[PDB]
């Protein structure tokens, strides 16, 4: 069964590296673009990264540029989403997502198990 | 050329019938060349044949007993000879295709007994 | 009341899909002198002289969902895996590298690695004096020393020679129909990636596109005839590949100095390796000439094209994104061996100044890299290594198109950058049967 | 720029009553919506406007042509209590979400 | 199927089914193990191209009967019309004038060439 | 190989066994090796194949083209006693072009009914 | 000693049951072709056949 | 009753690295395996 695998959340100072795991479970990782959104109470939620996992094509949200990074291990079938310089505003629940089909490169149908980002300010 | 009067009337095309005729029968990575030809062949094969079952085969036009209903196509001798484009009759009659298909076995076999 | 009858030789279609087979010329036992891409089973000799202009033939096309690409595609690395199949494998050479820096900006760059061999004679040993570039080895583990390194395959997967014999340019190959079956030329100039097309034509055979391999770019293409063309699936929808297509070319050159020498090195009975054995010059690292700033007249041309279809967002660029290193940079196989370039010089700058601005200054720099073990096809495990070649390698091409994302360049996929070419055909069968009044 | 108004803001409604919700777009393109309960991972619910999702019963349905998308959750189950957003491919909105009246 | 039908009727009624058999003959519905049924679709083809050739050899290709022009011996068979035609059934039949199978092939090609003398 | 013996012999003793070469014309693991059998019995086939299409596109037949004496002016009993098949086919093949043609016209003025 | 192939090449075994005298093997025409054959006893390597089978 | 009928087995393989060697720690069931000559200690 297709499934996304997140990690343990982070609970770390605020101005530090923040860094995310998720792996595809049972699906061909290679093939299927992934992407990663933000979701927290009451906030408007936001787009935050793209992963073509064959050749690693990457682009990044206006407020993200610089900040925000991610690679990929096709080994491993999983994507690293991995955040610089840490600010309150960044506390949101993240999650890797997919869209209905391996068409079109959106995410509207899979979604994690929503790994938390919490700033001890 | 036949592809010219693809891109014509039925009366004008009705003089070119026969070039397309013509031109339709004719690293193990290369072998791939094997499944087109026997492709070809088999579909050549097939007209041949189903010209046989009209009884029908060295003519191109036959004259074969089976009649026309309205239903089928109701439109005119004038509209369909000289205003009309092959694709546009080919899509009409494609709406009934398999029931438009059928019947000229058994006239066929009339003509036979 | 009219009665039934059977057409033969009705000229109508139906939109079928097959499997298409090319023509290519061929002149020796390797397609023409030595071969990676042409394959003479296609055969001689070009039949596209078969052309015919058609009336009021008003046909849909689609580059986008066109499938013949992929079966083109499927062809081209069956092609390039069966031509690796019979060359040597380079499994012993993983073994423990005791290796330094040059022996005396610079090729600093080489990491001088000495090691040991088996000779003809499977039981006797002898040490080895070698050359390599540093992105093609990986140091051990960092608590032993640094100075052991070990070939970067070996720890995921095996790795294989090619053959001297077997290289080669991209060749213009011609895709043609079998029997039954017809190609639909759109001739339309402003067409728009898919929709109806009015001036359509229909050849027995296409034309003889080139499998040219290139990263961010499409160089060595046929340029368009009207001005500048964009084409898109959706522009709006933003995160989806656009593609550009000139109308004019612009030239760039590839070199590095020096009067290298490589050094065969027997392994085992019956098979060499191709080290490279000594570098001999000034060899300032692969600098590339770009044709002046005629690519500073171009980007503005670009960015009128862009601004045409778009309210006013005032068109700028900017650096690879990122990603992996042939994403990053642009790559090419001109000389044999892979090059990649940073491409940061090309998409700098954002202002009139240099994008309303026009002269012939000075040729434009790109920093650029060499490698030699690649997996070839954008990161798909055929793992294999590429021998070096003599001294004072050059290089000619011509830029033709380029990839862009929307709200930088883009990494693109070698098969959508040859369907950037297959827009201008179809496939198609025929239906011979029919009735009338 | 919220190219994507969800309107209004939120609904108090008891079980069994039919929940509408308007969505404002202004550029073209596919109006699906998520629902996601409360601490739990969003689901697709309606796509393309119209059309349920994979698992989505007749409860939900969407229109229509133009830039006014008017979703409706006939039925209202206390299950499906919880934000909802509206969502086209490179669009999608504040959120808005159903409770108890 | 149906032209099997035929197969367990008399003679009479196989009279019309003919056409029904003829039109399935030609044509029906790593691993390179697959490719046999190209040595299959060509066998049939060559089977059928035999039919239509040695129809041609006769003059008689199109119709299904042709009026052919030649003796015929009881020796063969000298059983009555009535019998051959109503009780028979086919495989019973084929089986006996297989005991003449060449001694019923050879000839009627010069019997083309005897009409064909003015032809 | 009764047709070979034809072709030793002139016009007429040949008119009389044209048959037999029609008959013959049509057929008579570690291995991959001799499965090039394959595409040379397809090649027989087209071979085969173009033979009846050419047959079919004209409609021995009274067919509808003359016979400009330039490609030959040589009389009729020449061509009947005298004559072996080798040769006036290589006197006709010096216009082989020029006499490869019109007999899709010939089937055109019958089809102008 | 060494062996002599491994300063230039591989080396391969004979499988045993791989083992066989010339058989005398015919040449058959496909269809559409013919073998013709010259009994003239004093063919001169090349020229015209009279006898020809 | 038990899984005596497992034997463990230890061995020396080779690394990515084609010289050097490590040591393991395996698991093999008895048909699968099949001890030398008697002559040298079974347990090999």
């Amino acid at each position: 069964q297709v499934q996304l695998v997140q990690s343990g959340g982070q609970m770390k100072k605020p101005g530090e590296s923040m860094r995310i795991s998720c792996r595809a479970s049972g699906y061909e990782f290679i093939d299927c673009t992934l992407n990663w959104i933000r979701l927290a109470p009451g906030k408007r939620p936001e787009w935050m990264g793209w992963l073509k996992p064959r050749g690693g094509a990457v682009n990044y949200a206006r407020p993200l540029q610089g900040r925000v990074t991610m690679t990929r291990d096709v080994y491993s079938d999983t994507a690293f989403l991995e955040l610089r310089s840490l600010t309150v505003d960044d506390t949101a629940v993240y999650f890797c997502t997919r869209g209905k089909n391996c068409d079109y490169n959106w995410d509207f149908e899979h979604w994690g198990r929503g790994t938390p980002v919490i700033v001890s300010s | 050329g036949f592809l010219g009067a693809a891109g014509s009337t039925m009366g004008a095309a009705s003089m070119t019938l026969t070039v397309q005729a013509r031109n339709l029968l004719s690293t193990v990575w290369g072998i791939k060349q094997l499944q087109a030809r026997v492709l070809a062949v088999e579909r050549y094969l097939r007209d041949q044949q189903l010209l046989g079952i009209w009884g029908c085969s060295g003519k191109l036009i036959c004259c074969t007993n089976v009649p026309w209903n309205s239903s089928w196509s109701n439109r005119n001798l004038s509209e369909i000879w000289d205003n009309m484009t092959w694709l546009q009759w080919d899509k009409e009659i494609s709406n009934y295709t398999q029931i438009i298909y059928g019947l000229l076995e058994e006239s066929q076999n009339q003509q036979e007994k | 009341n009219l009665w039934v009858t059977v057409y033969y030789g009705v000229p109508v279609w139906k939109e079928a899909k097959t499997t298409l087979f090319c023509a290519s010329d061929a002149k020796a036992y390797e397609k023409e002198v030595h071969n990676v891409w042409a394959t003479h089973a296609c055969v001689p000799t070009d039949p596209s002289p078969q052309e015919l202009v058609l009336k009021n033939v008003t046909e849909n096309f689609n580059m986008w969902k066109n499938d013949m690409v992929d079966q083109m595609h499927e062809d081209i690395i069956s092609l390039w895996d069966q031509s690796l199949k019979p060359c040597v494998k380079l499994t012993p050479l993983c073994v423990t590298l005791n290796c330094s820096n040059a022996r005396s900006t610079i090729m600093g760059e080489m990491k001088n690695c000495s090691f040991n061999t088996t000779t003809e004679i499977r039981d006797k040993e002898k040490k080895e004096y070698a050359l390599f570039y540093k992105p093609d080895v990986v140091p051990l583990n960092e608590t032993s020393n640094t100075s052991e390194y070990r070939l970067i395959n070996c720890n995921t997967s095996a790795c294989t020679q090619a053959c001297p014999k077997v290289t080669f340019e991209p060749i213009p190959i011609h895709y043609c129909a079998p029997a039954g079956y017809a190609i639909l030329k759109c001739n339309n100039k402003t067409f728009n990636g898919t929709g109806p097309c009015s001036n359509v034509s229909t050849v027995q055979c296409t034309h003889g596109i080139r499998p040219v391999v290139s990263t961010q770019l499409l160089l060595n293409g046929s340029l368009a005839e009207k001005e500048i063309v964009i084409r898109s699936e959706n522009l709006t929808n933003n995160a989806k590949i656009i593609i550009v297509h000139l109308n004019t070319s612009v030239e760039i050159v590839c070199t590095r100095p020096g009067n290298n020498t490589r050094k065969s090195v027997r392994i085992g009975p019956g098979q060499t390796f191709y080290a490279t054995g000594d570098i001999i010059g000034d060899i300032r690292q692969a600098h590339c000439n770009i044709s002046e700033g005629q690519w500073n007249k171009t980007l503005h041309e670009v960015s009128k094209e862009l601004q045409k279809h778009f309210p006013n967002k005032t068109i700028k660029y900017e650096r690879s994104a990122g990603g992996d290193m042939e994403i990053a940079t642009h790559s090419f196989n001109c000389g044999g061996e892979f090059f990649y370039c940073n491409t940061s010089n090309l998409f700098n700058g954002t202002y009139n100044g240099t994008y309303i601005n026009t002269s012939s200054t000075s040729y434009i720099t790109l920093q650029c890299r060499i490698k030699q073990i690649i997996n070839m096809w954008q990161g798909v495990g055929r793992c294999m290594y590429a021998p070096p070649i003599a001294g004072n390698i050059t290089c000619k091409s011509n830029i033709t198109g380029l990839l862009l994302t929307r709200d930088r360049p883009a990494g693109g996929d070698m098969r959508d950058n040859w369907r950037s070419e297959l827009y201008k055909y179809k496939v198609v069968k025929i239906e011979p049967l029919g009735v009338a009044p | 720029e919220i190219v994507l108004t969800q309107s209004p803001g939120t609904l108090s409604l008891s079980p069994g009553e039919t929940a509408i919700i308007s969505c404002r777009t202004s550029q073209y393109g596919s109006l699906a919506w998520y629902q996601q309960r409360p601490g739990q991972a969003p689901r697709l619910v309606i796509y393309s406007g119209s059309t349920r999702a994979a698992g989505i019963p007749d409860r939900f349905s969407g229109s229509r042509w133009g830039p006014d998308y008017n979703l409706t959750i006939s039925n209202l189950e206390s299950g499906d209590f919880g934000v909802y957003y509206c969502q086209q491919y490179e669009f999608f909105g504040q959120g808005t979400k159903v409770q108890v009246d």
